[PDB]
């Protein structure tokens, strides 16, 4: 994973996102959704999804939420106050903690001012607590700004490492982007049965055709403009959509 | 000699642009922020591509006589491309006739466009540009479903 | 793992080096030091001198005139020379290993963390 | 200057029993930029130096029994030693770098009842 | 003032649902302080 003071930032883009494999995986110790309850994720579409990744203590997972305070949310990783995405977290004691102490996971514990939301700060200047200038050397009131979790496998829960992923769905002003998977089903020809052909919603009896579209045309229309033929997306055969039976 | 076009607003960095190229291999669509030569081209050894000098922040990739028409348009963040390849029996003059252009591509980019260029293969060892306006036409459809004739309804009183 | 080596009975007014021989760590990386301490009997303790990783030396301002420290990362030691002996300095003389002064709101310098043991000093002719 | 006043002097605590020592800093010694107290508890064995028992007032040192544990708040600072063993005939100290001079606890007699 | 329940019913009008069987599968509860 990535440190907590330099989190990663992956920009998921146009694809087919299935948040159900996430939501029901039961391997996650924390799955909170804020802008939008979890079950309705596989039914919406946005412009961009960002995924941020890092590693923290066990009991600092409660500062990854909109409107918190503490050494993590103050100056390591700040979430805006109208967040939209979801926060996922799971314990990872066996991967990240090693006997003798894993001193490779640092965090920032001193900064001049709290972060703006989604702002990032990887500098390593000597912090200056008191009024006396520091001149790049340590000493009283001149502190190195990064500390390291020394993770060890015999730590009580709440001191073992947790891995965190923060999904943030954003909607700029584009034309569209990633959305959840669609559905499907078989085709029953010859029987006034409701139908949906990748967008075309209708009712009627479906029958094998003998017309020939051009190999880029989806459906056919009549004079007076009513849909009367379609092409099945999967098998690519033309079927006449005669209106249902009435009189 | 015609080896694709380049599009955009500034044709440089500080704003995004499209790039559509074809070496002797096959088409290469690409969308980054570039740094384009003010006179960009490709050679023909057969070493080439003095086109740009930067490929930052790429947000879309893709890799893989004659008369070759193309219609380019850009609506609601989609960049549509229609095309047709007819064989002339001349070499390099614009002929007469009717031939409808079939859609090729669709790219959900979002890119703004205000300018474009062309790309040519140099010598080391003819093209036209129309513009499109909102018109009203009357298309005649064949029984197979192809457009065989048309009428522009703002040419003259007969039309 | 510190240990303060030194002579046990002293005579007045002369300068006196002092050796806290340690091991288990070095002494020149950002966040490390060793502070030197005394305590006369019945009194609370008195830290005397200190030196950090890039040799940031501290002393008590009272015997700033007489205390003079230097760290020995190589020997895993610290040399502190110290002048003007007097019988009210009848103390046992300690060293204590500093670590990450970010934690520094807990001890009044009196202690630290490591801490060796101490060489006794008595002022008698 | 923030004086550290101990709690129980001649403590006659029985064997294996909760021995208590309070430390009253005269001022609130909390560096509020930590959300965590600092205090260093110490054990002078007689003829021996005081050794660091609990730093951060909640983070016990290495090799130390967890039957000793630290507590306290604001200006009152207690020590939750749950059991007084026979090894505990010793002298104890509490201090703060959050000051200027060498403030001190005074030291307690640990009689084992 | 323990309001704010969450359910399956979606509550066709003027009916009210009172019950507690958990949406825990880390854990959830159809009530919020
Ligand atoms: C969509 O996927 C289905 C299978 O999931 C494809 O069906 C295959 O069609 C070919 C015909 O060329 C058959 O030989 C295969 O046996 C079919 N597979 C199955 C599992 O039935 C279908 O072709 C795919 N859609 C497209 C447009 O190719
Ligand atoms: C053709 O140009 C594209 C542009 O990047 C390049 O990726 C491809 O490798 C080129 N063809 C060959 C054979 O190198
Ligand atoms: C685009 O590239 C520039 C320079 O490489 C960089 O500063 C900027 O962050 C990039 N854009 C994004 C969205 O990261
Ligand atoms: C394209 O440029 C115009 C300039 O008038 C700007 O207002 C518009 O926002 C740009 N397009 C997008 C998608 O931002
Ligand atoms: C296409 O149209 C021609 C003439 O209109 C017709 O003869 C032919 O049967 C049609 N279908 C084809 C060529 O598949
Ligand atoms: C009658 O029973 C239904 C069960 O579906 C319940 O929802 C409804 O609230 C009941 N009527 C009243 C007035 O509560």
């Amino acid at each position: 994973f990535a440190s907590v003071y330099a989190w990663n930032r992956k920009r998921i883009s146009n694809c087919v996102a299935d948040y159900s494999v996430l939501y029901n995986s039961a391997s996650f110790s924390t799955f909170k959704c804020y802008g939008v309850s979890p079950t309705k994720l596989n039914d919406l579409c946005f412009t961009n999804v960002y995924a941020d990744s890092f590693v923290i203590r066990g009991d600092e997972v409660r500062q990854i939420a909109p409107g918190q305070t503490g050494k993590i949310a103050d100056y390591n990783y700040k979430l805006p106050d109208d967040f939209t995405g979801c926060v996922i977290a799971w314990n990872s004691n066996n991967l990240d903690s090693k006997v003798g102490g894993n001193y490779n996971y640092l965090y920032r514990l001193f900064r001049k001012s709290n972060l703006k939301p989604f702002e990032r700060d990887i500098s390593t200047e000597i912090y200056q607590a008191g009024s006396t200038p520091c001149n790049g050397v340590e000493g009283f009131n001149c502190y190195f700004p990064l500390q390291s979790y020394g993770f060890q496998p015999t730590n009580g829960v709440g001191y073992q490492p947790y891995r965190v992923v923060v999904l943030s769905f954003e909607l700029l002003h584009a034309p569209a982007t990633v959305c959840g998977p669609k559905k499907s089903t078989n085709l029953v020809k010859n029987k006034c049965v409701n139908f949906n052909f990748n967008g075309l919603t209708g009712t009627g009896v479906l029958t094998e055709s003998n017309k020939k579209f051009l190999p880029f045309q989806q459906f056919g229309r009549d004079i007076a403009d009513t849909t009367d033929a379609v092409r099945d997306p999967q098998t690519l055969e033309i079927l006449d959509i005669t209106p249902c039976s009435f009189g | 000699i015609i080896r694709g076009w380049i599009f955009g607003t500034t044709l440089d960095s500080k704003t995004q642009s499209l790039l559509i190229v074809n070496n002797a291999t096959n088409v290469v669509i690409k969308v980054c922020e570039f740094q384009f030569c003010n006179d960009p081209f490709l050679g023909v050894m057969e070493s080439e591509f003095r086109v740009y000098s930067s490929a930052n922040n790429c947000t879309f990739e893709y890799v893989s006589k004659n008369l070759r028409e193309f219609v380019f348009k850009n609506i609601d963040g989609y960049f549509k491309i229609y095309s047709k390849h007819t064989p002339i029996n001349l070499v390099r003059d614009l002929p007469q006739g009717f031939s409808a252009l079939e859609p090729l591509v669709d790219l959900p980019i979002g890119i703004n466009i205000t300018r474009f260029q062309t790309l040519l293969a140099l010598h080391r060892s003819a093209y036209y540009v129309g513009y499109l306006q909102p018109r009203t036409f009357l298309l005649k459809y064949n029984e197979n479903g192809t457009i065989t004739d048309a009428v522009d309804c703002a040419l003259d009183p007969l039309s | 793992t510190l240990k303060e080596s030194g002579p046990t009975l002293v005579k007045p007014t002369q300068t006196l080096t002092l050796t806290c021989t340690f091991s288990g760590f070095s002494l020149s990386t950002s966040g490390v030091g060793v502070g030197w301490i005394r305590q006369p009997p019945g009194k609370a303790l008195e830290w005397l001198a200190l030196i950090y990783w890039d040799d940031d030396k501290r002393y008590s301002p009272s015997l700033k005139s007489r205390l003079t420290i230097t760290k020995d990362t190589s020997k895993n030691q610290v040399v502190l020379t110290m002048t003007n002996m007097d019988p009210v300095d009848t103390a046992t003389y300690y060293c204590a290993h500093s670590l990450f002064l970010t934690v520094g709101y807990s001890s009044s310098w009196s202690p630290f963390d490591y801490w060796g043991q101490g060489t006794l000093v008595t002022v008698s002719s | 200057d923030i004086v550290m006043t101990q709690s129980p002097d001649s403590l006659a605590v029985s064997l294996g029993e909760r021995a208590t020592i309070n430390c009253k800093s005269s001022q609130s010694v909390l560096y509020s930029s930590n959300n965590k107290n600092y205090l260093a508890w110490y054990q002078q064995k007689p003829g021996q130096p005081p050794k660091l028992l609990i730093y951060w007032a909640s983070t016990r040192e290495s090799g130390v029994p967890d039957r000793f544990s630290g507590s306290g708040s604001g200006t009152d600072f207690t020590l939750t030693i749950s059991s007084l063993q026979a090894e505990d005939v010793a002298v104890y100290y509490c201090q703060q770098y959050y000051s200027t001079p060498h403030t001190f606890g005074q030291g307690t007699k640990l009689e084992i009842k």
